[PDB]
């Protein structure tokens, strides 16, 4: 039993060998009354033993040996870490490298995969890769709230790169994705006009379209409203690396010309590229289910729905694709299903060795960005869109900060809280001069709207009663306490839930997303927040801050028990008369004007009188 | 090593030569020598075999070499090129794998790399093959010996020679020759010897219709046994069959048709502690940790009237149980929970001895007399009743599923997610908590588990005087008070051995309000006294105290301690769920399964039956049943539960490929049944697992029909 | 209302409600089928199943012998153990031609493995029999006592380090006329001990050089012992059990049916691309059938001649010395001999006197004193009881010991594929003696008539199809070693979830291992994302609790959580504090195998790190770990 075993060596006094020498020595015999190493001299083995205790004390305040070259020592496992950090991850997918095998437990179930692109050495453009980041994240906030465009813009604008804003690098910075190029029309840029469809670049050289509402039946048996192109038309058409010419007319792809590059590459190029001819080939190929929906919980359009599906799982269409033989040229090739050189290729699609000369020539101009971030030319036709922005995600290489509460909620919930307090103090005097007018209109604050994002929906409206409650007893009826006020004021944006007796909830404690840890205490010191009520100091998660001045003098001898019960004010004292400490649930059933006990913390008993 | 190897040798040969040695060796890197004697003969074979050449007729300058290589490739195409040229060339096939083959001559040639000396290595390799193939030996130092004079010429041989040398000055001048190992050592062992005793086990060791080995040999070795198989199959008897028949609805019937029979007792309760009909007597307190005896003292305090009772008012009793002896050790444990010492220890042994019955044990006496008594006589097995349903094991699950006002689950935090999995895995634990922390089941668990674990933890720490372990719980509620409960106090046996499975007794008393009378046959194994009243909500209820000897070893202890485990089990048989849901989809269904997306409504299940009549509830209720059921196959655990599960699965399977309609086939339905209600004799969760699998193939049989 | 848990499977499909239906993997506390009763059980089954076969009296041994091999060919559906060795090696032949090169090279890889194996390689295994004390002992103490053993009887090949002179040495002990050997025995004790009278009664033991004769000694080697798998095999059979298990091993990792050695993500991808291709090879129009199945009495009905006649068939080609290697261990077990254990146990309620009979000591008394079952028992066992306390097992293979050649044969019973040019074609996946049948044809009709055909195959081969325990359905539904398979989607019916405590080496190596535990078993055992989590949350919590290491802030005393809040308040870079030193938890899915130090390396403070990290530290003097402050040891 190695862990019973272990569990009773750790209760034992000094279990651990120690060895002998000057560094050794160093330990105390005993650190304020904690005995932590053995002063016995054993009779044949001289083996000295300590404590846990004085593994603690070492890594306290011990001596502070050199820490120079360990990097050097451990160098595979920081490439793993670094490795690690410096990958992207892309999306999960439910049903049927060395590098790829360390994350082989994050990667691969046996129902769901996760893409996963590693990374590693790949320093010099952290501007664009941070830009890049940044603008993904914009986007992926403001999609998911009402009148997207205006969110983005006012987070655009309050957001910088290392210590450039956010526009100056959107500016400077010539390279970019859907997503910059969003965020660019959103502040009024100007962006290299490309047609866009997912990770596709088109850019049309001849033909004329005319999209027309049909209703088609895919594989799976379901009729689905698609707007279908009619016309021959031919674009250059990139993705990544990849490049190619490709000629369609109605449901039908009749050629396809590309290049050699990456196999990935390649292979989406060639997918987008089938999705998007709208061929009746690859509306037949679809034998699932596509109701794939996007971060907003809307309901993706057909083409991205099919994109999605035929990204997902490729092997659906390549074997519903058919194939031909190509031209003997030595120019003109062939490729398979697994992207490799074969004249068993796939029909109407081939690879070719002479360079097609890239589209992307400067094209800067000015497109009007709609509500949906969706980006409309003059002429009238959608040229990029909010579906087509990338879902890979990675960590941004320059530090990005926004300063705006509408991005708080990327926080770890410690965070959150902390910026939600340090807004709280910086506007204490204006916050607390607006409350003492007989005006709530405080408590809808862009900080207390980042704040409910982690205060579980069940208990939200019932803790928002009992705080604008005790926050109502603090004003009218008596005079307040500035750090009860501070801890209080957030939890009061949201609508409240009093009980069917019109009184609020009583609690001791408000519990936040991540619990464990994340309470604050309505009377008593939390690890969230503590106050020391001489030393004016305010330790929100370790941040120790003064609070000089804006603390009064005649809210230091009131008590604590006045602002900690909806309802209930202090009287009397500590009597042992009327019984033991009672339950907030015996206080909710206390009638009006009846006395009560209670313990604010350990050695503060105090009664308190309902109203 | 590595490094030394990448820069002397290109990297085809060190890849072939790395496959040829992972082929036999599982730890190729651990040994680089054999890699370095690998590479060095690839080398030497590609010196011997690569430049020579030949053609059609006799030139020896087209494309045909006279040398083939059957080194540096897997040995299964290895043997088929040999073999192949074996047989085309009339010549016969060496039992080992050749290096070369000679086009000239039509002659297999072994090259080994003698550290030593030629002319001696030489010498071993034709003892280990002798005439089978021909011999090229070049040694490190220069020197050679060959087998024929039409072989290998110069040429050659100052190449080999000029690569060896140049290996040998770098292992020299790099300090690695010490690492260099002969080709003698990896040789070693070819002389194996049968004695005469295992040569005659094996001659009698062969199938019928041998005499001895050699003919069982040869006539392995010469025989073709084509057409072997149908002529056994053409005169084997129809009656070996497997007897398939097309499975239908109608041939499933209900399993255990006794349970329905009236005249069998009902089951009765036998688990450790009272799981639904608990009582606790809560304590508030600020969430500072407390030694249970502290713990235990305090709720006592808080409920005085119940301490204070030393008069017994019996309401029932076991058969066997002395109720006076009950009640005097319950006073025992309150009067020394109560006492001002650091310890939880009975030193009054005498109730406790004579309480566990350890005063009527058997003792051993020597086999001779035992041999000569006649009156001793193997004991019967002790055959399980045969018992029928009983209501409280459904009440029970009916109450354990249900949601409390405390919790008795706080877990650690981990780290940050980044990745779409775990934002996934978040997102499952956070519904699972949400929907399991107020269960009655979750309370329950927890309190069995810390049970035992502090059963354990008494149990060998300090196992010769009778302890007491308040059974205790700490539970925090939606308003986060952190309350103290005691359920009850349980004095813990002693064992005179000190062996994992030696059995102790452990008396537990427990708490609680259900009057025992309404429910007679539960509570078969209880004595029941009634210590006062508590006022909860303004409502008087009585309080009953259930007495009850029990026995258990560290196995079970360990056993009850890993019954957290359920939670687990509930969390994965949860993700089996939600993961088979979006598979039809291809994006997490979570929140849909859980709250309801737009295009997605919230999933209900069917959870049971009100007047015979469906029910359906959220996923949250079908996740409380979920953990209820494996918190009771956990704690209703034994070899007859355990066969009914893995028994009944098939029937299940059976009947889930009659609803998928994949048209099943049984080859022995009656054997399957038989072995499904083998295992349905006495335990309650088995009785009503059947009774539940009746009704719900009831329900399946009546929805086929539409 | 009365809930009703079966319910769940009218809205869930079975296969994912009944996901990890047994939350372990070991054997439980309260099914343990060990005893005598249980051995004896076994023999009668075993000799049950081959009584129509030819019986003989051992030569050496004296042992009573059935032979159930070439037997009359079975008249019912009952277990037959009488395999044909035409038909055995008519299978293997079809083998070796769909495979050419196969049997050759596994064949030479395992000469070439066991030529290069050294005596060491004989201690990785389990309890391992001891004839020198007819005991159950680690296998490095049953190795050891041997070589000192085989030292005593002038039998020097274990120092020369290689396998095979150790084997050679084997071999040639059973010619040996007489075997000295060294014996522990104990004596009672004499010397005080503080109680009430300062003296008390122990046992201690010595060593002595005893002696056996050659008889003695060969049923010695040749017993395998019952353990508290049910059998236990001495050491004289390891040497040659390895050997014909890595050629057993090299023959099965190229065959696509032989379901071994695949374990975790692999094994999905094995029964997927198993249905796949039979799905796709069925006949337009036709129909295509899995018979997902289980083998009875696997263990007894198999006979060690047919696995003698295996490997000589695989190494047809093989130099003689290698024949004669892979031929001692069919041959050494086919002349087993089984011991029966302690005993029985006959009390008297009377006298309330109770006493233990031994084996060798089980027809010394009346078989009317024995309870019916026994009594039955001890009447079929006589004609095979030994008077040594032991029975003659000649039959039956007793338990896993050659599960890879099993699966081997079970491979080629899957390799036959038709019978008569039927319209028909079958192949499989075999997991020593779990399979799954798929069988191709135009209809219904005809796919049972494969299967069988394909029953009547293994009869000849003297593999028992269980009819109770095996059921067909259309393929694309089916299990296979408790892997629930359901178009595509995968379960499983148990795993070993992680137990609750810490390894026990260290704190430093404690958390490695568990995070190593958890990431493995998301790997091969099938953990989800969020049971995962809560695996790292449960071990936390476990971790926290064992080395009262709790949260700085939290609110917990203890002589080290004193030191630990004072370090946290002391400290600026919170998150870079180790779990051990009241830091936060910062382990994941994505990081579960990076050292918590080197994820923590970039938080830590300078002055935090470098006490952790001091080269001269008095506490240091597979997991990754870093060297620390918590790499401490414990007498």
């Amino acid at each position: 039993n190695p862990s019973l075993r272990m569990k009773w060596a750790m209760c034992s006094n000094f279990p651990l060998a120690l060895t002998k020498g000057d560094m050794a020595n160093r330990i105390p015999l005993e650190y304020k009354g904690i005995q932590l190493k053995t002063n016995a001299e054993d009779i044949g083995t001289k083996g000295q033993m300590c404590s846990i205790a004085a593994v603690t004390w070492w890594n306290t305040y011990g001596p502070i040996g050199d820490t120079e070259g360990f990097e050097r020592v451990y160098e595979s496992f920081f490439l793993r870490k670094m490795r690690l950090d410096n990958a992207t991850w892309g999306r999960i997918t439910f049903g049927p490298s060395a590098e790829f095998i360390e994350m082989l437990h994050c990667l691969q179930g046996e129902n769901w995969r996760q893409i996963y692109h590693p990374g590693g050495n790949k320093l010099t453009e952290s501007r664009s890769q941070s830009m890049i980041v940044a603008c993904r994240k914009i986007i992926r906030r403001s999609i998911v709230a009402s009148n997207p465009l205006e969110l983005a813009v006012e987070i655009a604008n309050k957001t910088v790169i290392d210590t450039e804003p956010l526009k100056s690098c959107l500016a400077a910075i010539d390279g970019g994705d859907v997503a910059c190029d969003i965020i660019r029309a959103a502040l009024g840029l100007k962006i290299r006009q490309r047609q866009r469809f997912g990770r596709l670049e088109l850019k049309r050289i001849s033909g004329r379209g005319f999209k027309n509402d049909e209703e088609i039946l895919i594989g799976n048996g379901t009729i689905q409203k698609i707007g279908i192109w009619d016309g021959e038309e031919e674009f250059h058409v990139r993705c990544g690396e990849c490049r190619g010419i490709l000629k369609k007319s109605k449901m039908k792809l009749e050629k396809l010309l590309i290049n050699s590059a990456k196999k990935e590459d390649m292979r989406d190029l060639i997918i987008l590229c089938m999705v998007f001819s709208q061929d009746t080939r690859m509306f037949q190929g679809v034998r699932g289910e596509i109701n794939f929906l996007n971060r907003a919980g809307q309901l993706l359009s057909p083409m991205y729905q099919l994109q999605r599906y035929f990204l997902n799982r490729s092997n659906d269409l390549f074997d519903q694709w058919g194939y031909e033989e190509s031209p003997k040229a030595s120019e003109l090739h062939g490729i398979n299903e697994s992207m490799n050189a074969s004249d068993y290729t796939l029909k109407g699609v081939v690879v070719t060795r002479n360079v097609i000369d890239d589209f992307s020539s400067t094209e800067t101009e000015k497109v009007s960005i709609t509500k949906n971030l969706s980006l409309i030319k003059r002429t009238g036709e959608v040229i990029m869109g909010a579906n087509d922005v990338s879902e890979l995600e990675s960590q941004a290489q320059l530090m990005i900060t926004y300063d705006t509460p509408k991005m708080w909620e990327m926080g770890t919930t410690k965070e959150l809280v902390q910026n939600t307090y340090q807004w709280v103090l910086k506007n204490l005097v204006t916050l607390k001069a607006q409350f003492l007018l007989g005006k709530e209109d405080m408590f809808q604050w862009d900080a207390f709207e980042a704040f409910e994002s982690i205060i579980p929906q069940k208990m939200a409206g019932q803790y928002s009663g009992f705080a604008r409650a005790v926050l109502k007893q603090m004003r009218d009826q008596e005079v307040m306490k500035t750090d009860q006020f501070i801890k209080l004021l957030p939890f009061c944006f949201s609508p409240p839930k009093l009980r069917s007796n019109g009184e609020p909830y009583q609690f001791l404690k408000l519990v936040l997303k991540g619990g464990g840890e994340n309470f604050i205490e309505v009377r008593k010191g939390s690890p969230l927040f503590s106050y020391n009520p001489q030393t004016e100091v305010l330790t929100i998660c370790g941040r120790m801050m003064s609070l000089k001045g804006k603390i009064e003098d005649e809210e230091r001898n009131r008590s604590m028990g006045n602002a900690v019960l909806a309802g209930f004010l202090v009287s009397g004292k500590y009597d042992p008369d009327l019984g033991d400490f009672k339950t907030i649930e015996e206080l909710e059933k206390l009638k009006p004007g009846e006395k009560a006990n209670i313990l604010l913390y350990q050695g503060k008993p105090v009664k308190v009188v309902k109203r | 090593m590595d490094t030394f190897i990448t820069r002397n040798f290109q990297t085809t040969i060190i890849q072939k030569a790395k496959n040829t040695m992972a082929e036999f060796s599982e730890d190729p890197e651990l040994q680089p020598a054999m890699l370095f004697n690998i590479c060095v003969h690839l080398e030497v074979c590609y010196v011997i075999s690569d430049m020579n050449f030949l053609d059609e007729e006799g030139k020896a300058y087209n494309l045909r070499p006279q040398y083939e290589v059957i080194e540096g490739m897997p040995r299964t195409i290895a043997w088929m090129v040999q073999r192949s040229l074996a047989q085309e060339h009339g010549i016969e096939t060496p039992k080992y794998l050749a290096d070369l083959f000679d086009y000239k001559t039509k002659r297999f040639i072994e090259v080994g790399i003698t550290k030593g000396l030629a002319d001696d290595y030489f010498w071993k390799k034709k003892e280990k093959l002798g005439n089978s193939m021909e011999l090229m030996i070049f040694s490190y130092n220069q020197d050679y010996s060959l087998s024929n004079e039409s072989s290998l010429d110069e040429e050659g041989k100052g190449r080999v020679l000029s690569r060896l040398t140049e290996l040998q000055a770098e292992l020299s001048l790099k300090n690695l020759w010490q690492v260099l190992i002969g080709e003698e050592d990896v040789e070693k062992g070819i002389d194996f010897k049968l004695g005469q005793t295992i040569s005659r086990l094996r001659d009698i060791s062969v199938p019928a219709g041998f005499s001895n080995f050699e003919g069982m040999r040869s006539y392995i070795d010469n025989i073709d046994p084509k057409g072997a198989i149908e002529r056994n199959l053409a005169r084997m008897s129809p009656l070996v069959s497997v007897t398939p028949k097309k499975l239908t609805w109608e041939d499933l019937r209900p399993i255990g048709p006794h349970i329905y029979n009236h005249e069998l007792p009902e089951v009765p309760y036998n688990a450790f502690l009272l799981m639904s009909d608990e009582l606790g007597l809560a304590n508030m307190t600020e969430g500072k940790s407390k030694k249970p005896k502290t713990l235990a003292k305090e709720c006592l305090e808080k409920y005085s009237t119940l301490r204070d009772q030393t008069d017994p008012i019996l309401i029932m009793k076991s058969e066997k149980a002395n109720e006076n002896f009950l009640w005097k050790l319950w006073r025992d444990c309150v009067n020394t929970i109560s006492n001002e010492e650091m310890s939880n220890e009975l030193q009054k042994t005498n109730y406790a001895k004579w309480a566990t019955g350890d005063g009527l044990t058997y003792q051993k006496i020597m086999k001779e007399v035992a041999i000569d008594d006649e009156t001793m006589c193997q004991e019967e097995p002790k055959i399980p009743n045969k018992c029928r349903v009983a209501a409280w094991v459904q009440t029970e699950m009916n109450l354990l599923s249900t949601l409390t006002s405390k919790r008795a689950l706080d877990l650690p935090e981990i780290g940050p997610d980044v990745a779409p999995v775990e934002h996934v895995g978040s997102e499952r634990r956070k519904y699972f908590v949400n929907e399991i922390n107020y269960c009655k089941a979750s309370t329950v668990m927890m309190k069995y588990v810390l049970f035992h674990t502090s059963l354990l933890n008494e149990s060998n720490a300090s196992m010769g005087k009778y302890k007491v372990i308040p059974i205790t719980n700490r539970v925090v509620n939606e308003k986060g008070e952190s309350f103290d409960m005691l359920y009850g106090l349980a004095v813990k046996g002693q064992s005179h051995l000190r062996g994992d499975t030696d059995v102790v007794t452990v008396v537990t008393f427990e708490f609680s309000s259900t009057d025992p009378r309404v429910d007679s046959g539960k509570w078969p194994k209880y004595t029941v006294f009634r210590i006062g009243s508590l006022f909860v909500s303004g409502r008087e209820k009585s309080v009953y105290l259930y007495c009850r000897v029990n026995g258990t070893n560290k196995i079970q202890m360990k056993w009850g301690m890993e019954a957290r485990r359920c939670l687990l089990q509930s969390m994965q048989q949860m993700e089996a769920i939600v993961e088979q849901e979006s598979s039809i989809q291809g994006y997490d269904m979570t929140k849909a399964c859980f709250k309801g997306d737009r295009v997605n409504s919230p999933k209900t299940f069917s959870i049971g039956t009100q007047e015979g009549k469906l029910v359906k509830g959220s996923f949250g209720k079908a996740l409380r049943v979920i953990f209820t059921k494996c918190l009771m196959h956990y704690v209703f655990g034994n070899a007859q539960l355990e066969g009914f599960s893995a028994e009944s699965r098939r029937l299940l399977l059976l009947i889930q490929a009659l609803k998928d309609r994949k048209g099943p086939w049984v080859f022995d339905l009656e054997g399957m049944y038989s072995g499904i209600e083998e295992c349905i004799s006495n335990n309650p969760w088995v009785i009503q697992s059947a009774y539940w699998f009746n009704e719900w193939l009831g329900f399946e049989k009546e929805g086929s029909k539409v | 209302m009365n809930i009703n848990p079966y319910f769940l499977f009218i809205d869930v499909p079975i296969q994912a409600a009944i996901s990890t239906t047994f939350p372990y993997t070991g054997v439980p506390p309260y099914s343990h089928g060990t005893g005598t009763g249980y051995t004896i059980d076994t023999v009668i089954r075993t000799h049950e199943y081959s009584n129509k076969g030819k019986q003989y009296i051992s030569d050496v041994t004296g042992c009573t012998m059935v032979d159930p091999t070439n037997g009359p060919l079975p008249e019912d559906n009952e277990p037959s153990a009488y395999a044909q060795l035409d038909c055995v090696l008519e299978a293997l032949d079809r083998m070796d031609e769909e495979h050419p090169g196969l049997f050759q090279a596994a064949s030479q890889n395992a000469m070439e493995t066991l030529m290069v194996t050294t005596v060491d390689k004989l201690t990785q295994g389990r309890q391992t029999f001891d004839w020198t004390v007819c005991r159950n002992q680690p296998a490095a103490t049953a190795l050891n006592t041997t070589i000192t053993s085989f030292r005593l009887n002038d039998l020097n090949g274990a120092d020369k380090g290689g396998l095979i002179p150790f084997c050679q040495d084997i071999i040639d002990s059973l010619d040996r006329p007489e075997m000295t050997f060294f014996s522990v025995k104990n004596i009672k004790k004499k010397l005080p001990a503080k109680n009430r009278k300062g003296f008390l009664i122990k046992r201690i033991p010595m060593k002595v050089k005893d002696k056996i004769t050659k008889v003695e000694y060969i049923k010695r080697a040749l017993s395998l012992n019952t353990m508290t798998a049910i059998a236990t095999a001495g050491i004289q059979i390891r040497g040659f059990v390895l050997v014909v298990e890595n050629l057993a091993k090299n023959i099965c990792e190229n065959l696509e049916q032989s379901g071994l050695p695949v374990g975790g993500n692999e094994k999905k991808a094995k029964l997927s691309n198993a249905v796949a291709k039979m799905l796709s090879n069925c006949p337009p129009g036709g129909i295509s059938m899995t018979v997902t199945g289980d083998n009875t009495k696997w263990n007894e009905c198999l006979n060690p001649r047919i696995f003698l006649a295996m490997t000589e068939r695989i190494t047809r080609d093989s130099p003689i010395w290698f024949r004669d290697f892979c031929s001692i261990a069919p041959v050494l077990f086919s002349n087993k001999i089984a011991r029966l254990g302690k005993g029985f146990m006959i009390t008297s309620k009377t006298k309330r006197l109770k006493a233990q009979i031994p084996c060798p000591d089980l027809f010394s008394i009346p078989l009317e004193r024995y309870n019916e079952e026994t009594r039955a028992k001890l009447k079929k066992l006589k004609p095979f009881f030994n008077e040594e306390g032991t029975a003659s097992l000649s039959p039956g293979m007793m338990m896993g010991m050659f599960n890879m050649l099993s699966t081997v044969l079970g491979v080629a019973a899957l390799g036959i594929k038709n019978i008569g040019n039927k319209e028909y074609l079958w192949d499989g996946l075999q997991s020593s003696d779990d399979f799954a049948l798929f069988v191709n044809a135009k209809d219904e009709e005809t796919c049972m008539e494969g299967i069988n055909d394909f029953y009547r195959t293994c009869k000849l081969l003297g593999i028992n199809m269980s009819k109770k325990k095996s059921y067909c359905n259309e393929t694309g539904m089916f299990e296979f070693t408790s892997m629930f398979y359901r178009d595509g989607f995968v379960s499983n019916f148990a795993m070993e979830l992680p137990s609750f405590g810490v390894a026990g080496v260290n704190e430093s190596a404690d958390m490695a291992i568990g995070m190593t535990i958890i990431k493995n078993n998301m790997i091969n055992n099938g953990m989800g994302p969020a049971t995962a989590q809560t695996a790292i949350q449960l071990f936390i919590a476990d971790y926290r609790y064992t080395y009262k290491c709790h949260r700085g802030d939290s609110k917990v005393e203890g002589k080290r959580m004193k030191i630990i809040k004072e370090l946290w308040e002391n400290t600026k870079g919170r998150d870079g504090l180790l779990v051990a030193d009241g830091g936060p938890n910062i382990y994941n899915l994505r990081n579960l195998h990076i050292p918590e130090i080197v994820l923590k390396y970039n938080l830590m403070d300078p002055e935090y790190k470098g006490r952790l990290l001091h080269p001269q530290n008095p506490f240091v003097g597979d997991y990754d770990a870093v060297s620390g402050t918590h790499s401490w040891r414990t007498k």
